[PDB]
C-alpha cells in the first residue's frame, strides 16, 4: 500500500518524535527525522525515520504550517480522550 | 537524514 495506518498507544510518558516539513517548506507533508528510544513512538515498533505522515487522528497535514502540525500532534498525544494516536504514514517520499 | 534545508525548522515532540 501507499500508506500505513499506525497506531502509538501512549506506553511511556514521552512520544519521542522530532519532525522536519509543512506547507511552508519544500517537505510539504510532515516528515519524522527521529525517533528516541524510550518513547511510546519507538515502542510500537511501527514508526520509521523517515516516515511521511499523512493524517494525525483522521486530520489531513496538508495545507497545515510546520507549528500548526507539530501542534496538531502534541495535542493529540496530550489530550485524555483516548490513550493513543493514529498517524497515517508513508515509506514514500512525498514533494507536492 | 533532513529533506528540508537548515532556514526550515524542527520541532521536537
Amino acid at each position: 500500500p501507499t500508506s500505513t495506518l499506525v497506531r502509538v498507544r501512549k506506553s511511556a510518558a514521552t512520544l519521542g518524535i522530532a519532525i522536519e516539513g509543512g506547507a511552508n517548506t519544500r517537505q510539504p507533508l510532515p516528515r519524522i527525522v527521529t525517533i528516541q528510544r524510550g518513547g511510546s513512538a519507538h515502542n510500537c515498533g511501527q514508526l520509521k525515520v523517515g516516515h511521511v505522515i499523512l493524517e494525525v487522528n483522521g486530520q489531513t497535514l496538508r495545507g497545515k504550517e510546520h507549528k500548526e502540525a507539530a501542534r496538531i500532534i502534541a495535542e493529540a498525544f496530550k489530550t485524555k480522550e483516548r490513550d493513543y494516536i493514529d498517524f497515517l504514514v508513508t515509506e514514500f517520499n512525498v514533494m507536492l | 537524514e533532513r529533506l528540508t534545508l537548515p532556514p526550515s525548522e524542527i520541532t521536537l515532540l
